[PDB]
């Protein structure tokens, strides 16, 4: 249910340092 | 190098 | 991880550290997709040519690590294997086709800050997302270089590469069950997995509904981070009816 939502991260919506990175490539 | 765990779990 | 970077803390929450309990050693990574079941690679548990061939008990997981060789008393979790399933049709003796393997834990493993587990992709996303070019992110606590050892988790995001590419980069017969990711030589950037990253996870972070999937599993490759070649995954989604069935089954 809740599989691959990050508790220090998506939970709290915080990002990590290079998450973006990947979301810039999914064109 | 690694640091020894608790025997319980060996 | 050759040319990556240290992870942040709670960053890879469903990596999972394979530890060999005599001599005590990092044998592998793995992943964490519910609180009994970890995945790795089948090469992490059995690989004939070189006599390996763990038992249940000859290993432990340890989950919620960050550092490599530290306790992490109050913050890590150890587990003992109830029992191991390696894919059927695992192909050990030619290419590493189907390089997946499940383990069940004795005990659920509780929930944390630094404990949770990954998604495991379904036809849609993996369509959506394993595209060339597309980058997804391998953790682990292996070499940093192919000829030391990090203190803590490492981290490197890597593009998927084009099928025909792949080939054209080994003489190994690759399948269907297989991708490779890594950059080429003249897109400047480096990195890959490398020895004790193997079995560990590929994570992509859907943008449709911002949640981590593994769609790869650490399976081979030649050398690390050399030009010319790239890294090996084994396609989650494409044994997933296997892994449901074991599951389902167990
Ligand atoms: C146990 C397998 C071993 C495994 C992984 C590897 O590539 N193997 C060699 C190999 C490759 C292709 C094969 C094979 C063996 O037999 C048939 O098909 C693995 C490995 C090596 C390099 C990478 C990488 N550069 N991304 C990823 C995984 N190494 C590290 C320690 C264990 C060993
Ligand atoms: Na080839
Ligand atoms: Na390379």
């Amino acid at each position: 249910a809740d599989c691959g939502l990050r508790p220090l991260f998506e939970k709290k919506s915080l990002e990590d340092k290079t998450e973006r990175e990947l979301l810039e490539s999914y064109i | 190098d690694f640091e020894e765990i608790p025997e319980e779990y060996l | 991880i050759v040319e990556g970077s240290d992870a942040e803390i709670g960053m890879s929450p469903w990596q999972v550290m394979l530890f060999r309990k005599s001599p005590q050693e990092l044998l592998c990574g793995a992943s964490l997709i519910s609180d009994r079941w970890v995945l790795t690679a089948a090469h992490c548990l059995l690989y004939p040519p070189w006599d390996k061939n763990f038992t249940e008990n000859d290993l432990l997981v340890r989950i919620g690590k960050h550092s490599r060789t530290r306790y992490e008393r109050n913050i890590e979790k150890i587990s003992m294997l109830e029992k191991i399933y390696i894919h059927p049709r695992y192909n050990w003796r030619e290419n590493l086709d189907r390089d997946i393997a499940l383990m069940k834990l004795k005990k659920p493993v509780a929930f944390s800050d630094y404990i949770h587990p990954v998604c495991l992709p379904d036809r849609e996303t993996a369509a959506s997302l394993l595209q060339a070019g597309y980058k997804g992110r391998v953790t682990g606590w292996g070499n940093l270089k192919e000829t030391g050892q990090p203190s803590v988790l490492q981290v490197v995001n890597l593009p998927i590469v084009e099928r025909p590419v792949c080939k054209d980069s080994t003489r190994i017969r690759i399948t269907d069950n297989m991708f490779c990711a890594g950059y080429k030589p003249d897109e400047g950037k480096r990195g890959d997995a490398c020895e004790g990253d193997s079995g560990g996870p590929f994570v992509m972070k859907s943008p449709f509904n911002n949640r981590w999937y593994q769609m790869g599993i650490v399976s081979w490759g030649e050398g690390c981070d050399r030009d010319g070649k790239y890294g090996f995954y084994t396609h989650v989604f494409r044994l997933k009816k296997w892994i449901q069935k074991v599951i389902d089954q167990f």
